[PDB]
C-alpha cells in the first residue's frame, strides 16, 4: 500500500506545483521585461569616463 | 553606489613563494580587495590582497600557487572586496567552500551582495537572549539550557559521536514556525559529509537547510571564507528575513588548523602551539556574530563543534572558544566507552544563560535549584569514586555509599536517552528530581527548604 | 626559532642595501 | 618649515597604516586616514613616512588615500552627559549612534561628539567666585546636578589660570554655552561646561595619601581574608567559567564607591548588554531616596567583534573618566573586565611593526603600560581651592591562556598590584561560588587597615587571623586523607578538618542570586565569623582540657549534642539583611553564642 501510493504523491507536484511554477513566472518575466532592458542597455551607453579620486 | 569603470587586468607579477603571490606596478592597491587569477594553462584561481607597500600588492590565492608563472599568468583586480550573493533561495541548497553549488543547481539570483566580514553590532541595540530552546537531550535541557540567541560549543574529541549529537539537535530544535539550519562543515571527511545531507534529508528538514560543505581535500585556504560564508547569509535570514536561524560550524579545530598554515606562512607572531596571536579576535569575529537584536524579531543561534585534541581543555582550540563563547557541552571518551549514547560530562560543562532562560514563567520553580544539587550530587560522588579505589570498597562512611548510589543512577538514568528520544523539560525534572529521592532532606544543602517542602515528598 | 628567523629576515634587508 | 597640512596612505597591512608625505608629525598625533576618516593614532614614524595604529577597519583602504593631521592627541571630552551614557574604545555615545543612524551597527566613519550640545542642563555658580575674584587650576566653579545622585561639580583645567571677569548667572546651559571668562596677562580664554584632556596623560593632583577606608565589594571572602582599600589596586586572574564577570557584576551593584566606571575590553556583547538591562531595575538609598545604580555608572564597550587597535583606547579612556570624577571628590571605582585582551592588542599591532618580542610573544614594553595604567589609582587629595579629597580603585580581571598564572600578563599584573583574587577552575567544577582560591589568593592592604578594624570592629583581627589558620591547616591534613586515610587522624585535626567544612559551605560560599547573600553587610560578615571560630575555640577546649585522665569528648557527641546548633550554625547565611533589621540580625547571632554556651 505504500508503493502503490507513493506514486499518486509524484503527480501530485512533479506536474501540477512544479509546472504551474515555470509558466507562473514566465508570464511574469514578459511583462517586466522590455522595462529592465530599457534600463540595463541605458547604463552600457551611459559611459562616464573618470579618474581615480587618489589623482 | 556602483562600480562601472573596466577592471585593470595586470601581467606584473614579480615574486611568488608558499601562497603568496606579490604584484608590482598595481595602481592604487586596495587593501583586502579580491582579485582573479588565470593561470597559463587557463584555469581559475581567486586571491585576496593582504598587504600593499607603495605599489605593490601581496596577494595570496586561495588554491595554492602550484603552477603559478611569472610571465604568463594574468591577474585582473575586481575593484571590491569579497562580497557573496545572498538570497532566501539558498535555503535547501547545498553549495562548496568557495561559493559555488555542487548539487547540479544554477548561481544564486542575489538579492542583495553582502560583505562576509560583517560589521559588528551595536551594543547597545543587542538585547539579552531569554527564550530558552528545548532541545530534547536531558543533559542539556537539565542542567546546560541553551537560548535563542545563545552561542554554545560541543566540546569534543576525536572518534566521539559529535556529528550525531549535531543531526540531534537538528530535529529536536523548538521552544519549551522552524528554524533555518545553516550548516558549515569544514575539513570534514566524505561520509561525514553524506551522514549530515542524507539526514536532513531523512527527516525532511532540506527545505530549509543551506548546507556549505567544504571536504578535507578542498584546499585549506577556502576553510576561511566558510564559517564567513555561512554567517553572512545566516545575518541575511536573521536580521533581514526576521528568521530564527540555528547555526552549526562542525569542526572548528579544522578551521583553526587552518588558520595556522596561513599564518606560518606570512610568519607572524606565534601564541601557544603555533597559533597566531589574533587567534582570539579571529575566533570571535564569527563567534559574536550572534544573538537578537531590538529591532527585529528574528535571531541567529551559533552551535560550533570542535574536537579538542589529546582530550585537552587547555589546549587554544577549546581554551580560547571558552573565553568567547557563553558555556560548553563536553562530551566524554569514558562514558562513550560505556555506550552511553550521549556522553555528556556535565561538570566541565557550562550554559551562562541558562539563569535567565529557566524559572517559574519560563520552564518552572524547582528548575534552578534541582540543576545545582544535580551537579553537586555528581561531583562528590566522582570524589567518592576516587577516594575508594585508593582506600578500599568497604573502608567508607555509610554516607559516601549513597554517593556510589547516585553515579551508577545518573550516567544510564538521566544523560542516557537514545538517539531519537526528545524529552520535554517537564520529563527532565521528573527523572532528575528521582535520583534526588535516594539522599535525605537535609543532605541536599543547595535545595532550600521552601522548595523542598513542595517537590521531595512526591 | 622565531627571535632568529626575524633577525636573519632583518640581516637580508640591510644585505640588500649595501650592494 | 612649510608644514603640509595632509599625508597619502603609503601602506597598509592589518591595523596599521604606513603614510607618506607626513614630515613634521609628532608621536602619539591623531590624524584621520581614509575617505571615510577613520581615527589613527602616530606610533612610529622613520623620515619622511610616518606609521599609524588605527582605531577602525582598514579594509577598503586604498594606497592614494588622504591622511589629515589634527595636531592634537588622542583626548576625551569631560563635562555632563556622561552618567549613565555607555562609549566605545574612541568616546562615541553607542546611544547617540544608534538615534542618528537608525541602523545596529556603527558605520566605522562616524564623527559623533561625545556630549550632546543640545541637552540643556541647570548649572548654578559656586556662589563664593564673585567677578575679580582669584582662581587657579583645577578648583570647582560650578554645581550642575547631573542626575538625583551625582552633581557634576564643574572645575578648570588644570592648565590655566587667572581672575574672574564673567560667570555665568544660573539657568539652563548647553555644553557649548560659554560660562566662565579669565584674563591673566591679558588674554581672554573663555570656558564651557566641557574640557578636553589627553588620555595618555596623568591628571595633575596636589599630593597623594595612603589609602585607609576599605572598599566593601559585599562579598564575603572578599571582604574578611583578602580585604581591598578604595584608592587600592586588585588583580583577578582565572580562567573561562570561573566567574571573572560575576565579581564585577556585584562589585559595581552593591560596592560603597562613589560613582563606578565599566570598561569591557575586549569581552563579550552580551555582558555589556545585561549590563544596562538589570542596572536601572536596581536602586540603592543614600539619602532617604532610591535611585538606580544606572544613575551612577558610565560604560566602555569595546567588544571582540569590534577593533583590536581600540582595546588600547578603550582602557586610557576608562581611567580618564575615572580621574576625572576623582577631581569632584567622589570614590571612582574602575572595573577593566580584561586586561588580558589589552595585551593581546599590544601584540598583535607589534607584529605588524616587526618588534622583537618578549617571552611568549608580548612585545618588551608589555609591563611598563601596565604599571603606568595601575598607578593612576589611589586616594588622594584633589587639586583646587574647595579641597576635597577622590579616590580611584581599578580592579582589572586578567584571563591567562589555559588557567596558567604563570603567563607574561599575570605575571607582569602581581608586579603591580596589591590585591591578587586568584580564581579557581576546581572550585567551579564544584559549584562553590565565589570561587577565590584561598591558597594563593593575598591582600597586601592589612597594615592599613588594622587602623581601621580597631576603630569600627575590634574583634575582627584576630578573627580572620585564626580562621586563616583554620583553611591551612586543613590543606596540610587533607593531603594526608588522599594518602593514608582519615582512621589515623587525631582528634584535635578530626575538629579542624570538619570547622573547615563549615567555613566553605556557610562562610566563603555565597549565591550572588538569592536575595539573602546578594550583599552581605560587614556585622554579618564578622558576625556569623565570630560564632564559627568560637564554636571551634570551643571544641578544642572539649579536648585538650580533657586529655586523657577521665572518659573524654572524641567530638562524636559534639556532632549528636548540637545536630541543630550545626544547623544554627550553618543557616545564618540565611539571615536576610535587607528586610531583616541590622540590630535584630545581631541579636540573632549573640543568641546562637548563647546556645553554644549552654550546649558545651
Ligand atoms: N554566585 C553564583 N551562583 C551561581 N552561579 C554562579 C555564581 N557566580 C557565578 N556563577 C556562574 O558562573 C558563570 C560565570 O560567568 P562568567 O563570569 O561570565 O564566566 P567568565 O569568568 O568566563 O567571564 C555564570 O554564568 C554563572 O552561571
Ligand atoms: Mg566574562
Amino acid at each position: 500500500q505504500a508503493a502503490m501510493g507513493s506514486q499518486g504523491n509524484l503527480s501530485a507536484e512533479v506536474e501540477q506545483a512544479t509546472r504551474r511554477q515555470v509558466q507562473g513566472m514566465q508570464s511574469s518575466q514578459q511583462r517586466n521585461r522590455e522595462r529592465v532592458l530599457a534600463q540595463l542597455l541605458g547604463m552600457v551607453c551611459d559611459v562616464r569616463p573618470q579618474v581615480h579620486p587618489n589623482y | 553606489n556602483y562600480l562601472s569603470q573596466p577592471r585593470l587586468t595586470y601581467k606584473t607579477v614579480s615574486g611568488v613563494n608558499g601562497p603568496l603571490v606579490i604584484l608590482d606596478h598595481v595602481k592604487f592597491p586596495r587593501y583586502a580587495e579580491i582579485v582573479h587569477l588565470t593561470l597559463p594553462d587557463g584555469t581559475k584561481r581567486s586571491g585576496q590582497v593582504l598587504e600593499v607597500s607603495g605599489s605593490k600588492a601581496v596577494v595570496q590565492v586561495f588554491e595554492g600557487t602550484s603552477g603559478i608563472d611569472a610571465k604568463k599568468t594574468s591577474c585582473e583586480f575586481t575593484g571590491d572586496i569579497l562580497r557573496t550573493p545572498v538570497s532566501e533561495d539558498m535555503l535547501g541548497r547545498v553549495f562548496n567552500g568557495s561559493g559555488k553549488p555542487i548539487d547540479r543547481g544554477p548561481v544564486v539570483l542575489a538579492e542583495d551582495f553582502l560583505d562576509i566580514m560583517g560589521q559588528p553590532i551595536n551594543p547597545q541595540c543587542r538585547i539579552y537572549p531569554e527564550e530558552m530552546i528545548q532541545t530534547g537531550i536531558s543533559a542539556i535541557d537539565g542542567m546546560n539550557s541553551i537560548a535563542r540567541g545563545q552561542k554554545i560549543p560541543i566540546f569534543s574529541a576525536a572518534g566521539l559521536p559529535h556529528n550525531e549529537i549535531a543531526a540531534q539537535i537538528c530535529r529536536q530544535a523548538g521552544l519549551v514556525e522552524n528554524f533555518a539550519i545553516v550548516f558549515a562543515a569544514m575539513g570534514v571527511n566524505m561520509e561525514t559529509a553524506r551522514f549530515f545531507k542524507s539526514d536532513f534529508e531523512e527527516n525532511g528538514s532540506m527545505d530549509n537547510v543551506c548546507l556549505f560543505l567544504n571536504l578535507a581535500n578542498d584546499p585549506t585556504i577556502e576553510r576561511i571564507i566558510t564559517p564567513r560564508l555561512a554567517l553572512t547569509t545566516a545575518e541575511f535570514l536573521a536580521y533581514q528575513c526576521e528568521k530564527h536561524v540555528l547555526v552549526i560550524l562542525t569542526d572548528m579545530s579544522s578551521y583553526a588548523e587552518a588558520l595556522r598554515e596561513v599564518s606560518a606562512a606570512r610568519e607572524e607572531v606565534p601564541g601557544r602551539r603555533g597559533f597566531p596571536g589574533y587567534m582570539y579576535t579571529d575566533l570571535a569575529t564569527i563567534y559574536e556574530r550572534a544573538g537578537r537584536v531590538e529591532g527585529r524579531n528574528g535571531s541567529i543561534t551559533q552551535i560550533p563543534i570542535l574536537t579538542m585534541p589529546n582530550d585537552d581543555i587547555t589546549h587554544p582550540i577549546p581554551d580560547l572558544t571558552g573565553y568567547i563563547t557563553e558555556g560548553q557541552i563536553y562530551v566524554d571518551r569514558q562514558l562513550h566507552n560505556r555506550q552511553i549514547y550521549p556522553p555528556i560530562n556535565v561538570l566541565p560543562s557550562l550554559s551562562r544563560l541558562m539563569k535567565s532562560a529557566i524559572g517559574e514563567g519560563m520552564t518552572r520553580k524547582d528548575h534552578a535549584d534541582v540543576s545545582n544539587q544535580l551537579y553537586a550530587c555528581y561531583a562528590i560522588g566522582k570524589d567518592v569514586q576516587a577516594m575508594k579505589a585508593v582506600v578500599g570498597e568497604e573502608a567508607l562512611t555509610s554516607d559516601d555509599l549513597l554517593y556510589l548510589e547516585f553515579l551508577q543512577k545518573f550516567e544510564r538514568n538521566f544523560i542516557a536517552q537514545g538517539p531519537y528520544e526528545n524529552r520535554t523539560v517537564y520529563e527532565t525534572l521528573d527523572i532528575g528530581w528521582q535520583l534526588l529521592r535516594i539522599f535525605p532532606k537535609e543532605m541536599l544543602k543547595r535545595i532550600p527548604q521552601s522548595t523542598l517542602s513542595e517537590f521531595y515528598p512526591r | 626559532f622565531y627571535r632568529l628567523k626575524k633577525i636573519q629576515e632583518k640581516k637580508k634587508i640591510l644585505k640588500e642595501k649595501s650592494d | 618649515d612649510k608644514e603640509s597640512t595632509f599625508g597619502y596612505v603609503h601602506g597598509v597591512s592589518g591595523p596599521v597604516v604606513t603614510a607618506c608625505d607626513m614630515a613634521g608629525a609628532a608621536m602619539y598625533e591623531l590624524v584621520r586616514v581614509g575617505h571615510s576618516e577613520l581615527v589613527g593614532e602616530i606610533i612610529r614614524l622613520e623620515g619622511d613616512m610616518a606609521t599609524i595604529q588605527v582605531y577602525e577597519e582598514t579594509s577598503g583602504v586604498s594606497v592614494g588615500d588622504p591622511v589629515l593631521r589634527t595636531g592634537k592627541p588622542l583626548s576625551v571630552e569631560l563635562g555632563p552627559g556622561i552618567m549613565g551614557a555607555i562609549f566605545d574604545g574612541i568616546q562615541r555615545p553607542l546611544s547617540d549612534i544608534s538615534s542618528q543612524t537608525q541602523s545596529i551597527y556603527i558605520p566605522r566613519g562616524v564623527n559623533v561628539s561625545a556630549l550632546s550640545r543640545d541637552v540643556k542642563w541647570d548649572f548654578t555658580p559656586c556662589k563664593n567666585l564673585r567677578v575679580g575674584s582669584h582662581i587657579t587650576g583645577g578648583d570647582i566653579y560650578g554645581i550642575v546636578n547631573e542626575n538625583s545622585l551625582i552633581k557634576h561639580k564643574i572645575m578648570l583645567p588644570p592648565r590655566n589660570r587667572g581672575t574672574v571677569t564673567y560667570i555665568a548667572p544660573p539657568g539652563n546651559y548647553d555644553t557649548s554655552d560659554v560660562v566662565l571668562e579669565l584674563e591673566f596677562e591679558g588674554i581672554k580664554e573663555k570656558f564651557s561646561m566641557v574640557q578636553v584632556w589627553p588620555v595618555r596623560q596623568v591628571r595633575p593632583v596636589t599630593e597623594k595619601l595612603p589609602a585607609n577606608h576599605p572598599l566593601l565589594t559585599g562579598q564575603r571572602v572578599l571582604d574578611a581574608l583578602f580585604p581591598c582599600v578604595q584608592g587600592g589596586t586588585t588583580a583577578i586572574p582565572g580562567a573561562f567559567g570561573c566567574g571573572k564577570t560575576v565579581i564585577s557584576q556585584s562589585l559595581s551593584k552593591y560596592s560603597n564607591s562613589d560613582v563606578i566606571i565599566y570598561v569591557g575590553c575586549g569581552e563579550r556583547g552580551n555582558e555589556m548588554s545585561e549590563v544596562l538591562r538589570d542596572f536601572p531595575e536596581l536602586t540603592m538609598e543614600v539619602d532617604g531616596k532610591v535611585e538606580s545604580i544606572m544613575k551612577r555608572t558610565a560604560l566602555v564597550a569595546n567588544t571582540s567583534n569590534m577593533p583590536v587597535a581600540a582595546r588600547e583606547a578603550s582602557i586610557y579612556t576608562g581611567i580618564t573618566l575615572s580621574e576625572y570624577f576623582r577631581d569632584m571628590g567622589y570614590h571612582v571605582s574602575m572595573m577593566a573586565d580584561s586586561t588580558s585582551r589589552w595585551a593581546e592588542a599590544l601584540r598583535e599591532i607589534s607584529g605588524r611593526l616587526a618588534e622583537m618580542p618578549a617571552d611568549s610573544g608580548y612585545p618588551a614594553y608589555l609591563g611598563a603600560r601596565l604599571a603606568s595604567f595601575y598607578e593612576r589609582a589611589g586616594r588622594v587629595k584633589c587639586l583646587g581651592n574647595p579641597e576635597r579629597e577622590g579616590s580611584v580603585s581599578i580592579v582589572g580581571a586578567v584571563s591567562p591562556p589555559g588557567g596558567d598564572f604563570s603567563d607574561p600578563v599575570t605575571s607582569a599584573t602581581l608586579g603591580i598590584v596589591q590585591v591578587f583574587w586568584g580564581l579557581d577552575k576546581k572550585l567551579a567544577q564544584r559549584k562553590h561560588f565565589p570561587s577565590v582560591n584561598w591558597l594563593i589568593s593575598y591582600s597586601k592592604y592589612m597594615r592599613a587597615l588594622d587602623e581601621y578594624y580597631d576603630k569600627h570592629f575590634t574583634e575582627f583581627v584576630p578573627l580572620r587571623t585564626k580562621a586563616k589558620e583554620i583553611l591551612q591547616e586543613e590543606e596540610d591534613l587533607a593531603e594526608i586523607v588522599q594518602l593514608v586515610g582519615k582512621a589515623s587522624l587525631a582528634e584535635t585535626d578530626k575538629i579542624t578538618l570538619e570547622v573547615a567544612k563549615l567555613i566553605k559551605d556557610d562562610f566563603l560560599q555565597q549565591n550572588g542570586y538569592t536575595p539573602y547573600d546578594r550583599f552581605c553587610p560587614f556585622y554579618k560578615t564578622v558576625g556569623m565569623l565570630s560564632n564559627m571560630i568560637a564554636f571551634y575555640d570551643m571544641a578544642r577546649r572539649a579536648v585538650e582540657t580533657t586529655a586523657q585522665s577521665d572518659n573524654k569528648i572524641t567530638w562524636s557527641i559534639i556532632r549528636e549534642h548540637m545536630g541543630e546548633i550545626l544547623y544554627k550554625l550553618s543557616s545564618m547565611k540565611f539571615k536576610d539583611p535587607v528586610k531583616d533589621g541590622e540590630a535584630k540580625i545581631k541579636a540573632d547571632y549573640a543568641q546562637l553564642l548563647e546556645d553554644m554556651q549552654n550546649a558545651f
